[PDB]
């Protein structure tokens, strides 16, 4: 795909997923393209995550660019029905968003160091 | 308010209504902004608000940058120009009898570089890719600085390129070290080093090293001359 | 050996030492030295250059870029090229200078006003007015109101029953327009327009009886100054329209699919380009207009608006008052989708995004 | 009629206003340095509906509708150094046809006050020898 900037390694990709579901449980998380949107739009959000195969790509193109600059850190996994599985749907989820981490601080710190140091940095 | 100079000309501080204090440069076309920047008047003259968080040139400055080369009719080419939200400071900085040449390959962005551009007779805009200044050789003269901000992992030997071609000997060149767009993986202390290694190897010495935390994350900003 | 260096400002020879063994001076014309800059990428030479290679006869040459060469060759000469060459620097270090003693320009001042120029229409070579024309035709949709109610006023005096006769506008302006006087209407002038032959008899009988004022020539055509600007709007709108179909199938090919070139430009200009309807979530696009009823919601947190610009979409405001908001949330959830697609590259999807879409409404309306 | 009339005058001034604003923010895409250039919207407008493209501009067929000496040089040399769009001839002409409504308009405006002030000295002349015809309406 053209929309996903750098490469995830399945480890990682897991720790988000893992990181969402905390997420769910003990903090506040945001569900669904349009609300992923407006949680950048208003700054709430501190971890964005995109699917790697959404079926018109261009549907979060738009993400990239819109979390460059509001400066808030994005990740990809790679399916789309993974993510809103963990989301606590049992319907797929092209995006979503991470608000407060809650029981996933540590979790969450790590993975936004490590998509730091795989994207250039230091 | 209070707008006064500072040790680098057209280069201004505000004491503000509440008590803080921002950078600002004089406005070369007065009522118009090229972002969303706060436009100033005082005394009569109108300043432009220079937001360190978004321009790299600001936010080093604001880190102790000793001396800018970047005055009064100073000639500059500025690898990666992008939207044009820093070249327009320096054009502001530069007026009317400096020149700044902004090359920038990526066209959805020198879109919205063309609007600056036209307002602005310090800039000449060039939709090339900096890695062939084959393709601008015929555009451009020799230069004072090379304002080097280029989202490439070959960026270094990029710039040295473009400086043995277009710096001035005696020149200086500020050099924004990316981290993260060089390797992601390693560490970006690593990184400032090993490209400082480049210049020195190169025959560029290194004058002042700084790292742009707070305002931009996993960056550096090397000042160095040409010899 | 000599050293040859091509520039904005011409074609120049260099010794080995950096001396201006000759020179051609390029025209002053933004046209040509363009098309041969775009030329010389390819390698083609400067014809300021072909004409400098002749002057002087040399046996062995140096150019600045690798391209070049095999050109120069089958002209005839022997050539190679050096990359950032001694002779390169030392032109570009005196080019402020140059410029003026090969007589490219009079003075600094305006070398570098016709560079800038020259850099300007370079890069140009290498959605704003969607906007505007839509603005205008909102312009003009206002002033054929305004203009409309106005004559009707007006034209009253002379002939007030004509008004509640003719619903439409343009009809109206058309009758004020071609006769003037209530008493020259004729029947055929009037078949011509396409009034069923009942019609033109209760219009004309209308006259006849008519309770309206005796009056002027010199009043008659200055009403009817105010029917043929009506007239000549309707034209122009129609011809904007047109225009506007053009500009928006080209620029925004899925939101046109999908809300027609009109309302997709409208939604153009209220977010300002299509790279920020592109960045907007639905819940926006869905409000975009209904400004003063959206902050009045926000602020009092009563009922915010269903629809914005959107209502203008045959489904909705046609469709009861209780499926508007459905309808609504369906379309500008696609409209989002849509602009992404558009903004971002995408080519045509629009089709699917329709079917998708009067799926949803079907399903609506059968509640 | 007096009333009718200039409120109708007043519904084309208040028009002319909309268009030639329109217009400048249009037009400006293609030659923005003309805006600030020509204070006057009727001129603005004859410009546009005259040439559409900055390169149709002439020393000659400036002259020919008596712009002075100095100005038509500054015109020029704006349309020479512009950092405007260039742009196709069906772009133009959409403009083109705002810009020719406007000077329609002027014209109707100014016989609508000729006529208004044949009216207005008829039906109140001694209110007309105070404040004018359009004011009197």
């Amino acid at each position: 795909a053209s929309y996903v900037k750098f490469e995830v390694p399945q480890d990682l990709a897991d720790k988000v997923l893992e990181a969402v579901r905390k997420a769910k449980e003990s903090g506040k998380i945001k569900k669904g393209t349009n609300e992923t949107t407006k949680a950048v739009e208003r700054g709430q959000a501190k971890l964005v995550i995109i699917a790697e195969d959404v079926q018109p790509e261009e549907i979060v193109a738009h993400l990239p660019l819109l979390c460059d600059e509001k400066k808030i850190p994005y990740v990809y996994v790679s399916s789309k029905k993974a993510l809103g599985e963990a989301c606590g749907l049992q319907v797929a989820t092209a995006s979503a968003a991470i608000l407060e981490p809650g029981e996933a601080k540590d979790l969450v710190d790590e993975i936004i160091k490590r998509v730091n140091e795989i994207k250039g940095k230091t | 308010i209070t707008v006064k100079q500072t040790n680098m000309e057209n280069i201004y501080e505000c004491e503000f209504n509440d008590g803080s204090f921002r950078l600002c440069t004089r406005n070369l076309v007065p009522n118009f902004n090229v972002y969303g920047e706060r436009l100033i008047k005082y005394e009569g003259v109108e300043y432009r608000e220079w937001n360190a968080f978004r321009s790299k040139l600001a936010g080093a400055i604001l880190k102790g940058l000793k001396t800018n080369p970047i005055r009064k009719g100073t000639k500059v080419l500025y690898l990666g120009a992008a939207s044009g939200t820093t070249i327009s400071h320096v054009s502001d900085i530069i007026e009317l009898n400096g020149k700044a040449y902004g090359v920038e390959f990526s066209p959805r962005v020198v879109r919205e570089l063309l609007l600056v551009a036209q307002r602005r007779p310090n800039i000449f805009p060039l939709l090339a890719d900096a890695r062939f200044p084959q393709s601008y050789k015929s555009v451009v003269e020799n230069v004072d600085v090379l304002y080097v901000d280029i989202a490439q992992p070959d960026q270094t030997d990029i710039a040295i390129y473009n400086a043995k071609f277009f710096l001035k000997v005696n020149g200086d060149m500020l050099l924004v070290i990316k981290a993260r767009s060089i390797d992601v993986t390693k560490d970006p202390k690593e990184i400032y080093k090993t490209e400082v290694e480049k210049l020195e190897n190169s025959n560029f010495e290194t004058i002042q090293i700084i790292n742009l935390d707070p305002y931009d994350k996993d960056h550096a900003i090397v000042l160095s001359k040409y010899k | 050996k000599i050293y040859l260096i091509e520039h904005v400002i011409g074609a120049v020879a260099y010794d080995e030492n950096g001396n201006i063994v000759d020179y051609i001076t390029n025209p002053r014309d933004l046209g040509k030295i363009t098309e041969e800059l775009l030329n010389n990428e390819k390698g083609i030479p400067f014809s300021a250059t072909v004409e400098l290679l002749k002057k002087v006869n040399p046996q062995e040459v140096v150019v600045e870029n690798e391209a070049e060469v095999p050109k120069l060759q089958a002209l005839g000469y022997r050539v190679s090229y050096e990359p950032y060459s001694k002779v390169s620097r030392i032109f570009r270090e005196s080019l402020p200078k140059v410029a003026i003693d090969i007589k490219f320009a009079s003075n600094e001042e305006d070398y570098y006003n016709f560079l800038h120029e020259l850099s300007l229409e370079y890069t140009r070579r290498k959605d704003l007015l969607a906007i505007q024309a839509v603005r205008a035709m909102d312009d003009i949709d206002k002033t054929i109101n305004l203009f409309s109610e106005r004559l009707r006023e007006w034209y009253s005096i002379h002939f007030p029953e004509l008004d509640k006769l003719i619903e439409d506008h343009e009809e109206y302006a058309t009758i004020v327009s071609r006769f003037g006087d209530r008493g020259f209407l004729t029947i055929d002038s009037l078949k011509e327009l396409g009034f069923n032959e009942q019609r033109i008899n209760r219009i004309l009988d209308a006259a006849k009886k008519s309770i309206g004022a005796d009056i002027s020539e010199d009043d008659l055509s200055a009403m009817r100054m105010i029917a043929n600007t009506i007239l000549d709007l309707y034209n122009i709108r129609r011809n904007l329209n047109n225009y506007l179909e053009g500009v928006m199938k080209e620029v925004a090919p899925n939101v046109t699919a999908l809300v027609g070139p009109a309302l997709g430009a409208r939604l153009l200009s209220i977010a300002g380009s299509l790279d920020e309807l592109a960045k907007m979530p639905a819940s926006t696009i869905q409000v975009l207009g209904a400004e003063k009823a959206l902050f009045r919601a926000l602020r009092s947190g009563g009922r915010p608006p269903k629809h914005g610009i959107i209502f203008q979409y045959p489904a909705i405001h046609t469709s009861p008052r209780w499926q508007r908001g459905k309808i609504a949330r369906a379309l500008a959830a696609k409209l989002a989708i849509a602009a992404r697609v558009d903004a971002f590259s995408g080519r045509f999807i629009g089709d699917q995004l329709n079917e998708q879409l009067k799926k949803r409404i079907d399903e609506i309306k059968e509640k």
